[PDB]
Formats: structure tokens, C-alpha cells, sequence
DNA sequence: ACAACTGCGATTAC
DNA sequence: TTGT
């Protein structure tokens, strides 16, 4: 039960499916049509799919080779050669053919059901899954998906290799999981996903921006492009009422998106210092473990939910809120919206419930995240901060040396390790890091040799090594009550690649036996206050 | 072979990594002539054993890996030792990192060390490293054990691999311009130990400054694989040569299977028989 | 750099440096005795492996020494025609 | 730690 | 042993 509505030639040709070129009909047996090439299976017809990376003529030529029965482009395509069934159709319209791709019956009961579009560029995964709890809470089960994974609709993810999948497959995908164990197909994606045309062919109850700012401004070549291509999509297919665009007023692109489209639709700011939002924290209780916020809006819930960082978790709790109280008026079916978003999810994971100090998993694999992140576990963090990051063999070179002087900055003491080799030297990299502090790896060495290691000119301690296990180890080791470590290598992600050879190893569980083994060095006597450690004789 | 005659395979007199022991016979039972018009095969498909003269056995030479590295007599054991001279810790330091169970601190110069032991002889292992094992992840303790503490044979191959000549005659030259301001006006013992120490750090010079210009590393002086005769040179009757030969790959498969048998293993038999292995191949070379 | 101290020299290459350096090279006569004079030569296998044979081979395989065969009895080992009489090319 | 005449021939013992 |  892929799909349905997809496996005869009067489906396609109801699907407004004119390819002005035929042979035969679409008798072949397919559960759902894919566009793409690698969507779609043997023996079925695969349209033509729209994009810049590959046009119509490359994925008509890469589903013939992959043996799908049918494959659209402009010119004539020998789909029949290494294919199981000699029927094909060629579609000259790229657009067309990915838009009739998604069966009718498939895409019309994903778009019947339920939608949620959350497309932000700070903070969106943050506020989805938030949505998605506040809509299993209110009685109606749907998925949202992230760009870790492709989620149509339910609670299972399925494993995708890009951040968007195929907009057919996601469609199939949703009509399978609305025909037995899933009420509501929500399809979220993020800026780019929404401005490659994922989201875009999707009927969307609810499009609102968790954060509208320059998205895509590389890729897309004009600012302002992914918030204009979200408005239209949801101008394509917009209900009285029923629409939502719940957006923080301050930022500029969020009221040029709200004022495209139909005005008919529900329009409501969720911005904390503006007045006409009337939201408001209006309590303070900023800590670690959990911030709750007495939020004193006539719209908005009560209760908010309990977020880790300052102030782009408190607005995603304060941009779930409305999402959460336009199904229901009553703030106690927040609750597991609430529970859901304090459940320390996988984007900048919260400390370990060990008896421990703090000690944070963050994905800081670009240097302005990592100073953002720094920032804020310094605004937070009482004491001493210990940093542990490495950068990516073969990245660009350019972040490493301002990223290791953004670390010493900030962090007392800040331990560099080869978080990703991918076939660099670890100790050639750490060279090329050390080099935006001054120092090199002959003088750390040198400096090593001496049991000092001097510390730098402006009072911070720096150190370096080259395995990141015994790294991360002596970084939770070495703390202090009020002290927090934050590792910023691999915030979701549990694959470490040295070389050709790829090991697992990397995890939290890895830092958090460090915290329940601590005792035993520090039983011994094993002294972990510097890089050189004081063994007893 | 028992009661054959046979080379064994895989063995001192094996057929197939040194060659035949007849001319155009092989061990495979069937007779070829080299040079011959017809094409014929090199080797036989079924035995490894050329066709070719039974000369090679004279000229050709085989080689025995080493689990556990092993020091060459000559470096180490004379009177004047180049292994002494060039790495300034003293010869009964070393002789006995070699033949007693010992530890060296930091083996590694060029590699980061989390540990600051920084010791030069390590008379026991009683220092705490079980909860720093279990602390660190097993492998990852594994990893780093090299930059760590190591013994054996493992200490010397890193501090002459890891080590700088240029660095060693800079130091040795400030020394020397150091010593002999006035060592001459103490007495004759202070000056004996003033000249003796003068001397040693101009051999010291001198060897560097010989090993910086003779594309020869002083890596080499540590031996990883043992060479091993030509089997006619040897002929089995018997000779010691070959009485060594057998009682060093006994010792050193016997070490091998230790190792390879499981990482729980003791370290004091694997220890004891990295002695005996090491003591075997002293007897062979001197 | 051009001489260390214990080092033995010529006579004749002595003066010369002496006459052309400015470095002060302090060189004291030393008669030597038959064996020692021996067991120091430009030929490693020669005069050098007569009496200490493994002492004088490990320090020239450390050294790297390079023997030219200028001596009777470096060919004789090499079993060359030696350098003397009808050997000698005129 | 190192070396202390040159070779030849006979036997018995391994 | 005798001396180096």
C-alpha cells in the first residue's frame, strides 16, 4: 500500500497529464509515480523532474537507466530500451510532469487532511515539532518533517539522504500513511526545500516563518526570494480563516511575506517586545534545566514551554503558542507542546540529567553559530566555560583561523580537536587552527614540552590534542560546580570519518560515562585542572 | 620432513621462498627445462617452487617478521654505545628498559601528550592506570598508550624516530661552551668526569652531524624484521646457526600467538617472552 | 665546524689548514703506535678488519662509510686484479 | 672488551 | 698467563 491512483493510464490522464506523446497506455503496474529517478522503482513510470541541478532530459535519461516504464523530457527519450515495459510518454513541460507526478487521489488526500509549512532560517525545526505535539494533543495525528529527515506524516521518520525529498515520493509517502495509521499529512520544509519546489506543489493549511530573514541569497541570487516563493504557495491554495501567519514583527521580510497573498487569511504577530503582538514573557525564570515564561496574551496560551536557549527558544515557545491556541482556545492542551519542546530535543541538545555540571552537545560546524552559541552559554554560564570543536578535513580553511580565536574569546579554557579528519592530517589542521592565535604547533609543543603551556595574553587557557575521544574525556572531566563544557563537533550527528574508515564511537553516551567515571580519577587522585595532569609519583 | 628428506613448506629450507633443490627438478613431482623453446611456466600452478638452477639457494635470502622490535647487540651492548650517545639517557637505563621490565614516560616528542609523568625510568607500573583505562574509552586508551608510557621495545624506535639532530648538536654545543670554564682547577676526579663528559657530547656532535649528511636513520638501528641466510650457506650436520634460527621462530610465533590470542592476555608472559625472543636474537647476531 | 676536538688529521693537511685558517686549530703530535695506526685508514675492510671486525664494521655501517679500492688487499677480498706491478696501468 | 706463527699430515670422536 |  505505497500508494493508490497510480497504477493505470485513465489516473494520469485524469491528473491533467498531457504529454502530447504516447505509446500505448500506463498499463505497467505502479504503486506511485516518482519524478525522480531514484524515487521510483522498476517497472514504473517516472515523470519528468524541475530543477536546476537536474533538468528534464537528465532525469527522463536517469530513469531509463534506473528501468523506469516511462520517462517524460522535451525531446523523444528511448525510455523502452532498459526498461520492463515498452510504454512510455514524453512530457516537453518539466513543470507539468512533476506537478502531475503526485498521484490525484494521493495529493488530494494529504491536502484534505491537514498542512503546516514552517520555513524559517533560524529556529524551524525548533517550532515544528512543536506544532507537530500540539496537533497529536489536540486529537489529530500528523508528522512534520525536518531536514535531518523526511517525515510525510506519523511519528516514524523515514531515512532520507538530502535535507527535502522528491515532492512525488513525499506525496506517495503521505497518501500511504492517511490510508491506514496516520489522520493528518503535514509537509514542512525549510526555506530552500520550499524555494526548490518541495513544499511549493503542496496545498497548505497553515504557512507560517518561525524567523524571516535572508534565505538562499547564494543559491537563489535575490534576497527576500525563499519568503516570496512561501507566500506564493500559500496564495496557490489559501482557505478564509484558515491560514495562519503568525511571524516575528521586528523582522521586515516576515510583514512583506504576511502582506502577499490572500488578506482574508488570519494574520497575528508573535513578537515578544512589540506591543500590538500583546505577547510578553513577563517572568523570570532563564535557567538550564528549563525557562517558563508566563505569557499574558488574549490569544496566546498561559503556560509557555520551557526552552533552552534565551531568546530563540523563547521565541519559537512564543511562535508555537499561536499555532497551539488556533486549535484550541483552552492553554491546558499545551501541555505536551510544552512537555515536548523542554523534552531536550536533537538541535542544541540540553545537559545530561546526570549529578553533574553542565555539559551541552551543540552543531556548531560554522563559526557565526559558533559564537552565537557561545554567547549564549555565556549568558547563562556562571563560571569557567570549556569549548571542545574541531573543524572538517578538506573544508573551507578560511573558518579555521577565525573560529579557534572566536573559542579563545570567549572560553576560559578551550581544548582543539580533529573532530573530522576526512583525509587530512589531524595535526595539520590543528596547525592551520592554532594559527589564528598566534601560536603553532611547534611552539605547543615546544611550550608542551614545558609542563607551563603558557596561557594566553588575554588570561584564557588554550590546549590542544589530536584524538577527540580523550579530548572529550578530559573536557568533562575538568569541572567545576558552577562550570559548564560544551562540545560544538557534532550536535546531530554520530558518525565520525577518519581517512576511508568510518567509526560510530561519537556520542553523548560517551560524555556521559566520562561524568559517571569521573569519581574514580578523582578518587586516585588524579588532578584534571590543567592539560598536564598530576599523577602521584 | 620426518623420515623424507624433504624441504618443509613454509619452513627454514622451504622450496618455495628460496627455491629448488634440484636443477629442473621440482617439488611438485614433475621436471622442466629452463630456456626451452615450448613455453613453459615459470613456477608450477600447484608448487611454488621455480624452475630454474639450484644456484639461488646459495645466493638467497629470507626474512622473519618480528611481533616485538628487537635491538641490535652491536648498537646496544658495547662498550661505546651509538644508542647511549645519541639518546643522552645513560646505558643501564636503557639495558634495562631492554631486558628488565621497566616503563619509559614520554617515548613520543612530536605528538601531543595528555600526561605529564615525564619521568625517564619507570621502576614499576604501580602508578594508576586501571581507572585511567577504564575512564577512557578501551581502543581510545589503546590509541594513545604510545604517546603514553610504552616499554619494552616501543621507547627506544620513538625517541630515535621522534628526535631532531640539529636540536641534539645545538644543545650538545652550548654544553660543551658550558663546561671547562674552570673543571680543569678542581680535582682530578671533577676534572676526569668534566673530560669524560666533554667527550662524550663531542661524540655525540659527531654522530649527528654524520647521520644528518649519510641518508642512513638512526630508526634502522632498532630492528623490525630479522633477515635470515640462504639456506645453502647453512646446510643441514646440523648447525647452530640454524639451532638459533628454529629457537628465535619458536620463540617469536609463540609471541605472536600471545598477541593475536586475545588483548586480556597477561603482560607478564607476553613481556617474559619478548625478553626471550630478544635474549634469542642477541645470541644469534653476537 | 671544520675540526672537533680528538680528532686525528695529517701532518701535511694540518699545516695547510693551519696556513690557510684563520681558526685557531690546536694539534699536538701523537706517534702512534703499528696497530693503532692500522686501525686507522681509509679502508674500512682492509686495515680496519684485522683485529676488531665487528667494532670497525657497525661503526662504518652507522658512519656510511665509502671505500675507494686503492689497497692490495681491498681487491684481494673483492678478487680484482690489484693495483701493483702488471696491475698497475701505465 | 681485545690479540698472542705459518701451514701440512695422521688418528678417534661426534 | 700476559699485557693491552
Amino acid at each position: 500500500e505505497p500508494k493508490f491512483r497510480m497504477s493505470l493510464a485513465e489516473l494520469l490522464d485524469e491528473s491533467r497529464v498531457v504529454p502530447l506523446s504516447v505509446y500505448g497506455d500506463l498499463e505497467v503496474g505502479i504503486s506511485g509515480v516518482q519524478h525522480d529517478s531514484r524515487l521510483v522503482e522498476s517497472g514504473d513510470l517516472f515523470v519528468c523532474c524541475v530543477g536546476r541541478k537536474t533538468d528534464g532530459h537528465l532525469y527522463l535519461s536517469e530513469a531509463d537507466k534506473r528501468g523506469a516504464v516511462a520517462v517524460v523530457a522535451s525531446k523523444e527519450i528511448d525510455i523502452e530500451e532498459t526498461l520492463g515495459c515498452k510504454a512510455l510518454v514524453i512530457v516537453e513541460d518539466t513543470n507539468a510532469v512533476l506537478a502531475v507526478l503526485a498521484a490525484s487521489f494521493y495529493r488530494h488526500p494529504s491536502k484534505s487532511m491537514t498542512l503546516i509549512g514552517i520555513t524559517g532560517t533560524n529556529g524551524k525545526t525548533t517550532t515544528s515539532y512543536l506544532i507537530k505535539a500540539m496537533y497529536e494533543a489536540m486529537g489529530l495525528r500528523t508528522g512534520m518533517l525536518s531536514t535531518v529527515g523526511y517525515y510525510i506524516y506519523g511519528d516514524n521518520k523515514l531515512e532520507s539522504p538530502h535535507t527535502t525529498p522528491d515532492a512525488v515520493l513525499v506525496q506517495k509517502l503521505m497518501a500511504k500513511m492517511v490510508h491506514n495509521g496516520t489522520e493528518a499529512l503535514v509537509m514542512e520544509a525549510s526555506s530552500h526545500g520550499l524555494a526548490l519546489g518541495r513544499c511549493d506543489k503542496v496545498d497548505f493549511d497553515i504557512a507560517v516563518f518561525t524567523n524571516l530573514t535572508r534565505d538562499h541569497l547564494d543559491f537563489h541570487g535575490t534576497e527576500e526570494e525563499y519568503r516570496d516563493a512561501k507566500a506564493k504557495l500559500f496564495a496557490r491554495m489559501v482557505d478564509p480563516a484558515r491560514h495562519r501567519k503568525i511571524v516575528n514583527i521586528d523582522d521586515p521580510n516576515a510583514a512583506f511575506f504576511l502582506a502577499q497573498g490572500n488578506p482574508d487569511v488570519p494574520i497575528v504577530t508573535f513578537a515578544m517586545e512589540n506591543k500590538s503582538a500583546d505577547v510578553h514573557p513577563l517572568k523570570f525564570q532563564l535557567s538550564l534545566f528549563e525557562t517558563q515564561v508566563l505569557v499574558n496574551t488574549p490569544q496566546g496560551i498561559l503556560e509557555i514551554s520551557s526552552g533552552l536557549l534565551g531568546r530563540h527558544n523563547i521565541y519559537n515557545i512564543l511562535a508555537a503558542v499561536a499555532v497551539g491556541i488556533a486549535v484550541g482556545a483552552p492553554l491546558e492542551d499545551i501541555v505536551k507542546g510544552i512537555e515536548e519542546v523542554d523534552a531536550v530535543p536533537g538541535r542544541c541538545e540540553l545537559i545530561d540529567e546526570e549529578q553533574a555540571f553542565g555539559v551541552i552537545v551543540d552543531y556548531a560546524h560554522t563559526p557565526d553559530a559558533l559564537s552565537r552559541l557561545l554567547d549564549y552559554v555565556r549568558e547563562l554560564g556562571p563560571r569557567r566555560v570549556i569549548t571542545v570543536f574541531g573543524c572538517a578535513g578538506e573544508s573551507d580553511r578560511g573558518k579555521r583561523p577565525i573560529m579557534a580565536k572566536i573559542a579563545t574569546d570567549k572560553s576560559d579554557v578551550t581544548i582543539l580537536t580533529s573532530d573530522n579528519p576526512k583525509t587530512e592530517d589531524p595535526l595539520d589542521i590543528l596547525d592551520d587552527m592554532l594559527a589564528g592565535v598566534g601560536w603553532s604547533m611547534q611552539d605547543y609543543l615546544k611550550h608542551g614540552e614545558n609542563d607551563y603551556y603558557p596561557p594566553l595574553p588575554n588570561g584564557h587557557r588554550l590546549f590542544l590534542h589530536d584524538i577527540r575521544r580523550v579530548a572529550v574525556r578530559c573536557a568533562v572531566a575538568m569541572g567545576e560546580e558552577g562550570d559548564i563544557v560544551v562540545v560544538a563537533g557534532k550536535g546531530h550527528e554520530t558518525y565520525q570519518i577518519e581517512g576511508d574508515k568510518k567509526e560510530f564511537f561519537d556520542d553523548r553516551e560517551e560524555c556521559r560515562e566520562a561524568l559517571q567515571y569521573v569519581d574514580e580519577l578523582h578518587q586516585a587522585g588524579i588532578d584534571t585542572s590543567e592539560f598536564p595532569w598530576r599523577l602521584p609519583e | 620432513h620426518y623420515k623424507t628428506n624433504k624441504p618443509e613448506k613454509d619452513g627454514l629450507f622451504c622450496e618455495r621462498i628460496f627455491g629448488p633443490i634440484k636443477s629442473g627438478i621440482c617439488a611438485c613431482g614433475n621436471y622442466r627445462v629452463i630456456g626451452d623453446e615450448k613455453e613453459d611456466p615459470k613456477f608450477c600452478e600447484q608448487c611454488g617452487v621455480e624452475f630454474v638452477d639450484s644456484r639461488i639457494r646459495r645466493y638467497q635470502m629470507g626474512y622473519i617478521k618480528l611481533a616485538c622490535p628487537v635491538t641490535h647487540v652491536w648498537y646496544l651492548k658495547r662498550l661505546p654505545s651509538y644508542i647511549a650517545n645519541l639518546l643522552d639517557k645513560p646505558l643501564k637505563e636503557l639495558e634495562g628498559l631492554v631486558y628488565c621490565d621497566f616503563s619509559f614516560a614520554r617515548p613520543i616528542t612530536k605528538k601531543p601528550t595528555f600526561l605529564r609523568l615525564r619521568g625517564l625510568f619507570e621502576y614499576e607500573i604501580q602508578s594508576w592506570k586501571y581507572s585511567i583505562p577504564l575512564f577512557f574509552t578501551t581502543q581510545g586508551f589503546d590509541t594513545f598508550r604510545n604517546r603514553e608510557i610504552s616499554t619494552g621495545a616501543g621507547a627506544i624506535r620513538e625517541q630515535l624516530a621522534d628526535l631532531d639532530l640539529r636540536i641534539i648538536i645545538e644543545n650538545s654545543l652550548v654544553e660543551w661552551e658550558e663546561l671547562g670554564e674552570e673543571g680543569h682547577t678542581g680535582n682530578e676526579w671533577e676534572d676526569r668526569k668534566v673530560g669524560r663528559r666533554k667527550d662524550f657530547l663531542v661524540r655525540r656532535v659527531e654522530l649527528a652531524k654524520h647521520f644528518i649528511r649519510t641518508n642512513i636513520e638512526p630508526e634502522w638501528m632498532v630492528l623490525c624484521l630479522l633477515p635470515v641466510l640462504p639456506p645453502e650457506l647453512r646446510p643441514i650436520m646440523s648447525s647452530d646457526i640454524n639451532e638459533l634460527y628454529r629457537r628465535v621462530i619458536y620463540r617469536n610465533n609463540t609471541l605472536t600467538d600471545l598477541l593475536t590470542t586475545s588483548r586480556s592476555t597477561p603482560g607478564e608472559l607476553v613481556m617474559c617472552q619478548e625478553k626471550l625472543v630478544q635474549e634469542a636474537v642477541d645470541t644469534l647476531l653476537d | 665546524n671544520v675540526f672537533s676536538p680528538g680528532e686525528l688529521i695529517g701532518l701535511l693537511r694540518a699545516e695547510r689548514m693551519g696556513r690557510a685558517l684563520e681558526e685557531a686549530i690546536c694539534y699536538r703530535v701523537v706517534l702512534l703506535g703499528i696497530t693503532r695506526a692500522s686501525l686507522n685508514t681509509q679502508s674500512f675492510i682492509s686495515e680496519a678488519s684485522f683485529q676488531e671486525t665487528a667494532r670497525v664494521l657497525a661503526k662504518a655501517a652507522l658512519r656510511g662509510r665509502i671505500d675507494w679500492l686503492k689497497g692490495l688487499k681491498e681487491n684481494v677480498v673483492l678478487g680484482g686484479v690489484i693495483p701493483v706491478g702488471t696491475g698497475f696501468k701505465g
